[PDB]
DNA sequence: GCAGCCACGCTGGCCGTTTTA
DNA sequence: TAAAACGGCCAGCGTGGCTGC
């Protein structure tokens, strides 16, 4: 469902990338500039670097609509086209936030406050039980530090469970900013509010306290003083003893981000 | 259905009066021996931080949603336990139970509120400090308690169950009888005005009649009254029907009226006893303040 | 004296001096129970007891009554139900009494019921009374077998 | 008939008796009222809803009809569901009215669409209507609620889902190879799943006729429906749910915790006055009809007033091709004796300014800005800006200007020149613009100012600001009788009663904003001339800088924004200069 | 060569064991 | 000492192999 839907925006945007990214002359670049792009990357040897105006140049904003809503469910179809590529060849507010801005894509800028530490990241979770084969990696990743598996095909079962490999593995580094609202803005009588933003990856270490900035357009939320907050707070009674209970908060996070103003 | 379920009505006890015994109770804190539990008891004092009225939980309604019965918890602790997903008649010899949830509309609530008592400070003996002690509100009673204030509280002794073995007490109200009745709650007001009109030199007696107590200072006697009137008040400003009257001098003018301004007209404050947050943030009581 | 208590002059009636300070809060303790059952109509009996109490090392009974033996409603009653108070205070030896030259030391003796709220803190008191020592010396799960006075 | 369980309703009852209530309307409350057009809200409105494509009421429209009373008291005590109920209807009749002409707005789509307080009001009062009113604390932010879950596997990963049920979410053992076989664990994805919007606002309420504060749970559409600080009335229904102890386990403990679920908010991110504007402005007596109308209080201070006037159309905000970068911010103390009601004059200035920030002294420090301080609930420190950030953009308003601290009218340097705040600590290190119209007064060391003396000596100002002002005025007393009964009068008049001139209360208020992008006055060639005329002049006093020439060039500019005037005139010039030199003939002595 | 009975394997429910407040 | 969570112990159901019709 999803798998073609994305599939087919893949496909289409892949072939974008693979048409003419601007349309000028010889004076200046002609064409191929997302390919040129990634030439200049293989010179550095960094990440992209994408316009809002050049992915909506071939669809006439039909792909850029495709995008722009669930871009979180087209993140490995995203990469998964760009890796084809590779072996083929070798502004809104803090208010502006509402449930259905998910997925999609929304610029902000502000005021940074609070930088923070580079930690390094995980996402390559190699854990495996006593048994022989203890050498499986888990391709999970996700908000949960969950290593080991519970099915591997060992004589070994799924209580049987050691610690995960920190030695075979991939990892990023990256920090994590608490933005404030820009005080232009804020009315009379009215206190700044507050929204923390995530910098991932490569962009590392652009921030700096007192700064405008425009932002990626994804968003995230991550899973959790919320107790008793009120609201119905949900629980996980699967259908068929007695799990925790939860109540979470709006987040932010970015892959593409410059520093302008 | 039990009848504790379906009320609707409370039932009061009632005191007898000292001239019944008299022909045919003034106690202290510190005379609230904490044996006298299941007692009745009767004390006085005065109500300080009382708290707010906030519902109490009494009866817990629990929906079948599938054999369409009504299951009941009551509830006479302070907490409870969640119970079964159905305790319906026909759910049970079943293999597909039902599963229910709570109702607000058919559960029954009453009237809680608390609120602690200090003592006279006239029984306090020469070397002690002053305790205090809570007492429970329920029902019809409540939001009827100012503090600070001169009542006669009567009630029952119940502790509460809760290093292993200590026992907490408190007490349940039963009847107020209020010492100072509160004023604005015309006709003997002027029985007495009536003839303080016709009495004759009204104005010399009144600012006469405030804080009689030192020698002289008649003039001053008349600004204290000017103060005790004020009372004044489009597109504009109001008019503010405040006095402000410095004083200065010394010294046996000193404290000897000033008390005696917040006698006859009060809460007296030095320059150290209140801090920056006293004569304007605490933790909040039982019921970010 | 406080200064020669310990390990001998031990685990007998001893005789303190010194001075009252720092008086601790007055709280109630239950001991015997009365318990009505609805379909006998008749009372019942049960009482508990603590390391304060007892003086003799005895088998601790703590869980408040109900349902006992055929479901019947152990209502439980109160006026019969008996209730003591409690309280702790703390007793320095006098100042002067001192070795050359140190902050003095010292230990706590627990009073009972008729004798709750008789020391203000700041007052000159002989004691009479019996060395206890309660709880479990660190044999539960580092220095433990804490120290107080009874019988008063 | 159609009933439910628990309640005692009907569909089709509710359903034509709200018709009923949606087609009969005659002004039943003014037939009540007596009348002391007459077409029903409804149609209108429902007209309303469906040409432009856009559920709550009052409450006088169901009383007044006589029919859908018992109607009131359903919905009284079942809110819950007869709005839906009657959305549902609505719906119907926007279908019914939609098939006169069958192609409107896209069918499909559009069809796809206080008498007491909180403290009186009793537990009794489980489900029911309450009329309230207050005040706003703050809001929360944004907190998301799953409406639909989301589900997915292990083998070949399947990815059905179910909704929110109204308190936990189910899910089956197995879904590939449906509920059978066990074949694998089911996934769990709480981001692909639905959500919904939800914000936390703690209300503070004005017990009109101790203190307590209420609180709120608004939903998608309502979210920033209130601001904070804003005299709110409140409808709402009351409600009461359980907490748990030590917000750990399910031993719920006794008296449930209460909150409120709001309806409808009393809030209120029922050009052609233009010609009357150019009326006025084609007045001949503008310079005092204008300047007259502003303050009935004080019936002097004439020059002053015309300057209060141009601080408002303050110079001509001129940037240079390369540096230059000259705003038209002009500040101007006035200070002198006493008995001239000067702080009610300030105040009178702060109402006029839309953005006014009305100040004083001794209670600031250079940490009016910088208001740097520590969060409570997500317990930080965050950087907060001061009291002249509220002036960006208008007047500002200080009081006793003399009576600063070190810190404390040191900054004021950076505005006067740069119009800038340098923030440089551990934490940010980001300076920004706050441009405002500073305007002052204190009080000197005499209590009457003496002649044959300095003015630099008899205020307690540092002299290398005191001249970097626009313009300093003198306030002294008069020994006359003839001001003090034209004084005692007016006051007398003002006094009592408590409380031929046209006094335009909001005219000039707009002909200001209007006046501000719309006038931007040029000052060519032919008022040089005159400027290095009368500035030979001004330099012949010696022993004159350009200090006041800019000031002449930034107030004849000033007073040619206004009366609507884009060019300068040799004209206008002329008082110009002599507000200046008035006050510099009063620095004779 | 096919059906029924017995033996072995798999699945579901209840009781026992461990830790925090 | 009580309550909650997970593992072990006990009970019920299904499939394959062996025996009989």
């Amino acid at each position: 469902v999803d798998d073609v839907t994305g599939e087919k925006v893949r496909e289409a945007f892949e072939q974008f990338l693979e048409d003419f990214s601007v349309q000028s002359t010889d004076t200046g670049e002609v064409e191929k500039v997302y390919r040129a792009q990634i030439e200049f990357m293989k010179i550095y040897d960094l990440t992209i670097y994408i316009d809002y105006q050049h992915l909506s140049m071939r669809e006439n904003g039909a792909l850029a609509m495709a995008i722009s809503e669930q871009y979180y469910r087209f993140l490995p179809f995203l990469q998964k086209g760009l890796r084809r590529v590779v072996r083929k060849y070798a502004v809104h507010r803090i208010r502006d936030i509402r449930s259905e801005k998910i997925g999609s894509l929304l610029s902000i800028s502000g005021t940074v406050t609070r930088t923070s530490e580079v930690r390094p990241e995980l996402y390559k979770a190699s854990f495996t039980c006593d048994m022989c084969r203890a050498i499986v990696d888990n391709v999970e990743q996700s908000f949960k530090y969950t290593e080991p598996t519970f099915c591997p095909n060992p004589s070994c079962e799924n209580r049987a469970f050691w610690t995960l490999n920190v030695t075979r593995s991939r990892f990023l580094d990256w920090q994590k900013v608490r933005i404030q609202e820009n005080a232009n803005e804020i009315p009379t009588g009215s206190m700044p509010r507050t929204l923390d933003v995530i910098l991932r990856g490569d962009s590392v270490e652009r921030a700096k306290p007192g700064d405008r900035c425009k932002f990626t357009g994804v968003e995230i939320v991550v899973p959790d003083t919320q107790l008793g907050l009120p609201g119905v707070k949900p629980s996980s009674t699967l259908d068929t003893s007695l799990v925790r209970d939860l109540t979470y908060k709006i987040s932010f996070l970015a892959c593409h981000v410059i520093s302008i103003g | 259905f039990p009848p504790n379920l379906t009320r609707r009505y409370f039932l009061y006890f009632k005191p007898l009066s000292q001239n019944c015994a008299r022909r045919y109770k003034p106690l202290s804190v510190r005379q609230i021996k904490g044996d006298f539990l299941g007692q009745l008891i009767t004390v006085r004092g005065i109500i300080t931080r009382v708290s707010d009225v906030k519902p109490a939980v009494e009866v817990i309604a629990y929906t079948c949603d599938q054999c369409g019965y009504e299951v009941f918890q009551e509830v006479n602790s302070r907490t409870f336990t969640p119970l079964s997903e159905c305790t319906s008649e026909e759910c049970s010899q079943n293999q597909t139970k039902g599963q229910l949830f709570m109702s607000t509309r058919a559960s029954k609530f009453s009237a809680f509120q608390e609120c602690k008592i200090q003592e006279l400070s006239q029984q306090v003996p020469v070397g002690h400090i002053p305790r205090s002690l809570n007492i429970h509100v329920n029902g019809t009673l409540v939001r009827s308690l100012s503090p600070g204030d001169i009542v006669d509280v009567t009630g029952i002794f119940l502790p509460a169950p809760y290093a292993g073995l200590l026992t907490e007490t408190y007490l349940e109200a039963q009847f107020v009888r209020q010492h100072k009745k509160k004023f604005a709650s015309t006709s003997d007001v002027e029985e007495r005005v009536m003839e303080l009109i016709t009495s004759g030199d009204v104005y010399n007696r009144l600012a006469k009649s405030i804080a009689p107590e030192i020698y002289g200072n008649l003039d001053v006697k008349k600004a204290l009254l000017l103060l005790l009137v004020g009372g004044v008040d489009g597109d504009g400003m109001k008019i503010r029907g405040d006095i402000n009257v410095c004083l200065m001098g010394d010294p046996g003018v000193k404290s000897q009226l000033l008390k005696a301004i917040c006698k006859i007209s009060g809460v007296y404050t030095t320059g150290k006893g209140s801090s920056g947050v006293g004569l304007t943030v605490m933790k909040d009581p039982v019921t970010m303040i | 004296s406080p200064r020669t208590l310990t390990a001998q002059h031990l685990n007998k009636l001893v005789s303190v001096e010194g001075i009252v300070t720092k008086t601790s809060l007055v709280r109630p303790k239950l001991i015997r129970s009365v318990h009505y059952a609805a379909k006998t109509g008749r009372f019942h009996y049960r009482d508990y007891t603590d390391a304060t109490t007892t003086l003799t090392t005895r088998i601790p009974t703590p869980i408040y009554p109900t349902e006992d033996t055929e479901g019947n409603k152990l209502t439980t009653e109160y006026g019969y139900s008996t209730f003591i108070d409690h309280q702790r205070i703390t007793v320095q030896e006098m100042p002067e009494m001192a070795p050359a030259g140190q902050l003095p030391r010292s230990i706590d003796v627990i009073l009972d019921d008729d004798l709750v709220d008789k020391t203000k803190p700041g007052d000159r008191v002989n004691v009479v009374g019996v060395f206890k020592s309660l709880g479990a010396g660190g044999m539960n799960q580092l220095i433990g077998f804490k120290t107080l006075i009874l019988g008063n | 008939l159609r009933i439910i369980w628990g309640t005692n309703v009907s569909i089709q009852e509710c359903t034509t008796n709200f018709r009923n209530f949606l087609m009969s309307f005659k002004y039943k409350f003014r037939k009540i009222l007596d009348e002391r057009d007459e077409e029903l809200y409804y149609i209108k409105q429902l007209n309303e809803m469906r040409e432009l494509g856009t559920l709550n009421l009052d409450a006088r429209n169901l009383l007044a009809y006589k029919q859908t009373e018992d109607l009131y008291h359903q919905l009284l005590n079942y809110p819950q569901e007869v709005i839906s109920i009657m959305d549902q209807t609505i719906k119907d009749c926007m279908v019914s009215l939609i098939v006169d002409n069958n192609l409107d707005y896209d069918l499909d789509e559009i069809e796809t669409k206080s008498c007491k307080g909180m403290r009186e009001l009793n537990p009794n009062d489980i489900d029911k209507l309450i009329n309230l009113k207050g005040l706003v604390l703050r809001s929360t932010p944004v907190i998301p609620d799953m409406k639909v879950a989301f589900f997915k596997c292990n083998v070949c990963d399947h990815t059905m889902a179910v909704e929110i049920d109204r308190g936990v979410i189910q899910e089956p053992a197995r879904c590939e190879r449906i509920d059978c076989n066990e074949p694998n664990s089911m996934s769990l994805i709480h981001n692909r799943c639905s959500f919904a919007d939800k914000q936390v606002i703690k209300l503070q309420e004005t017990p009109d006729f101790t203190p307590h504060s209420i609180s709120l749970c608004v939903y998608d559409e309502l979210v920033d429906s209130c601001r904070a600080g804003d005299r709110i009335e409140v409808t709402g229904t009351f409600r009461s749910i359980p907490i748990r102890a030590n917000s750990r386990q399910r031993v719920l403990k006794s008296l449930y915790k209460t909150y409120v679920d709001v309806v409808h908010v009393k809030k209120v991110l029922i050009d052609q006055d233009l010609a009357k504007i150019r009326e006025v402005a084609a007045r001949e007596d503008l310079y005092s009809l204008l300047a007259r109308s502003i303050a009935p209080s004080i019936y002097e201070l004439e020059d002053v007033k015309k300057g209060i006037l141009l601080q408002l159309f303050g110079g001509t905000n001129k940037t240079f091709t390369k540096g230059g970068r000259y705003r038209g911010d002009i500040n101007i103390l006035l200070c002198g004796d006493p008995s001239t009601s000067k702080s009610q004059i300030l105040q009178y200035v702060h109402k006029i300014t839309p953005r006014g920030v009305y100040t004083s002294g001794k209670g600031s420090s250079a940490v009016l800005t910088a208001y740097i301080t520590r969060d409570v609930d997500t317990k930080q420190l965050v950087l907060e800006s001061g009291a002249l950030v509220l002036s960006d953009g208008g007047v500002c308003c200080i009081d006793e200007f003399d009576k600063m601290s070190d810190s404390t009218r040191s900054v004021l340097h950076e505005v006067m020149e740069q119009q800038t705040i340098s923030i440089a600590k551990a934490g940010i290190i980001t300076t920004l613009n706050a441009r405002s119209s500073i305007l002052a007064s204190a009080n000197p060391i005499g209590s009457r100012y003496n002649p044959n003396l300095p003015v630099t000596e008899n205020i307690d100002l540092p002299p290398p600001l005191l001249s970097r002002f626009d313009l300093v005025y003198l306030v002294l007393d008069k020994v006359d009788e003839k001001n003090d009964r034209e004084l005692a009068k007016h006051l007398t008049n003002l006094y009592l009663e408590d409380k031929d001139d046209v006094l335009p209360v909001e005219f000039l208020t707009m002909y200001i904003s209007y006046a501000k992008e719309h006038i931007h006055p040029i000052i060519t060639e032919a008022a040089k001339t005159e400027l290095v005329r009368a500035y030979v002049g001004m330099r012949k006093m010696g022993d004159a800088t350009t200090r006041q020439l800019e000031s002449m060039i930034r107030l004849a500019e000033a007073h040619a924004k206004m009366k609507l005037k884009n060019v300068v005139e040799l004209e206008d010039v002329q008082e110009a200069v002599r507000l200046i030199r008035s006050a510099i003939k009063d620095y004779a002595t």
